[PDB]
Formats: structure tokens, sequence, C-alpha cells
């Protein structure tokens, strides 16, 4: 079948948390 | 202060800070609190207007003016002697000298009991609106705009918009310029530090210039030669 409005956004959360970490371990 | 105030109106600081693609969603109405909650915490004297008014007492009491926010000196009208603070717990309550007075909020409280006063105090400048007017001093301007982008910043850290180190560099930009600020507005003159000067340089000292409205205060001390 198909349906891709749930597996977008667990899939754009997973890439938020990835660059939620990233900008998390920058010091100036 | 060594420089003057240019005074210029609030939308100044609204072309600075919309300059930042995330701080484009403040308005005037903001603004008007946060230069007030800038304004104050700050406490520049040279940023509030000084006005003097005469008011009439009419028994321990007057009625103050309505843009008062800090009071210099209340002189008597008359004599023309200054007022000290009260610290009397019983002031006109009766029972079976030097004239004071205490201010809450729109009342003053004196010793006195049917008498004329003079009030030095302290008012904001306002527009042909009925809005704060703020110094054009360009560091009064980027460290109100450090503030306010500081405080719209803390609610998108709150938020979860925006990263700890972006918080942590603007609070540290803020941080240096709201000293350097207090460094502005302080800092005498080379024609305040002469009203210091022939203040700290008394060889016979002058310790009653709170009876005068510190008038004599800046005066050179002249001894006669022998």
């Amino acid at each position: 079948f198909g349906s891709g409005a749930i597996g977008y956004e667990f899939d754009n959360r997973y890439l938020n948390n990835q660059e939620m970490s990233a900008v998390a371990k920058q010091r100036l | 202060m060594v420089n003057n105030i240019n005074w210029v109106k609030l939308p100044v600081i609204l072309d600075r800070l919309l300059r930042h693609p995330l701080l484009t969603d403040l308005n005037l109405e903001t603004a008007i609190q946060y230069t007030l909650d800038f304004i104050s915490a700050m406490g520049l004297p040279n940023v509030y207007v000084d006005k003097i008014e005469t008011i009439d007492i009419k028994e321990y009491r007057g009625e103050l003016p309505c843009d008062l926010i800090s009071i210099n000196q209340v002189r008597l009208h008359k004599n023309g002697i200054a007022l000290r603070a009260m610290t009397d717990n019983f002031n006109a309550y009766p029972t079976h000298g030097e004239p004071s007075f205490k201010t809450q909020g729109r009342v003053i409280f004196t010793s006195i009991k049917h008498e004329k006063v003079d009030i030095s105090y302290k008012a904001i400048m306002l527009d042909d609106e009925g809005l704060p007017l703020i110094p054009d001093n360009p560091i009064f301007l980027k460290t109100l705009e450090l503030y306010i982008k500081k405080e719209w910043f803390t609610i998108l850290f709150d938020m979860g918009k925006i990263s700890p180190a972006v918080l942590n560099n603007t609070q540290q930009e803020y941080a240096f310029k709201a000293g350097q600020c207090n460094n502005e507005f302080v800092i005498p003159s080379v024609s305040e530090m002469e009203a210091i000067t022939n203040m700290w340089n008394q060889l016979i000292p002058r310790v009653t210039e709170f009876r005068r409205g510190f008038k004599n205060l800046g005066d050179k001390e002249y001894i006669r030669v022998h």
C-alpha cells in the first residue's frame, strides 16, 4: 500500500535529536 | 556623563532588532515593556527628566505629581530649607523641630500641617504620543538591543528553539555592554569633575550641603592670603 506521514515524522524527529545533540556539544 | 542626551523615539530600537531574522516577531508593544524594564534596571540618572513643582500640604499630607519617579529633594517654599526623610513612627498621631517627609504612592507625608513645599523630582521624557523617549547614544542603544534580544532568546531557549551556546553568547555579549552602559552615563565629564574636585579639596570642610539644594557643592573653596 502506501502512507508516509508517520514514517516521515518519526524519521524527522530522529533527525532533530541528532542536531539538537550536535549543537549541545558546541563550545566557544 | 561626557555625552549629551539626544532623544530619539522607540522605533529606533526596532530598526536594529529586526535586522536579526530571529527577532522579527517583535512589536512596539513588547519594546515598550522591555525598554521600561531596561530604563529602570540601569537606574541611570542622566536618562530621567528633572522637573520642579510647588505642591501644598493640607494636614501633613500633599498630593504628589502624576509623573513622579524619584524625588531628589523636598524643600520648604518660604524658608527654602530642605526636609530630611522622616524616621518618626508616630508622625501625625497625637498624644493625650527639624522637618521631615515621607512618600509611598501618590501621597507625601510631611511633619508640618499647613505649608507649601517645592519638590525636585524626576520623570520620563515623552513624545507627541504618550511614549518613552530614549537616548540616541549608541552604547545605550546597543545594550538595549542586546537586552531585548536576551529576553527574546530566553523564551526561545525555554521553548527548546535555540541552542545553549547561542543564549550563552548573547548573555555574554549583553553583560559586557551592560557594564559598559553603566560607565557611559556615570563617569563624570571634564566639567563635572571640577564640581567634584572643588568638593573633594576643602581645607575647611563643608558638611551641611543638604540644607541648601546641593547648590554650593561644587564651589571652589577660597582661603585668604596672610
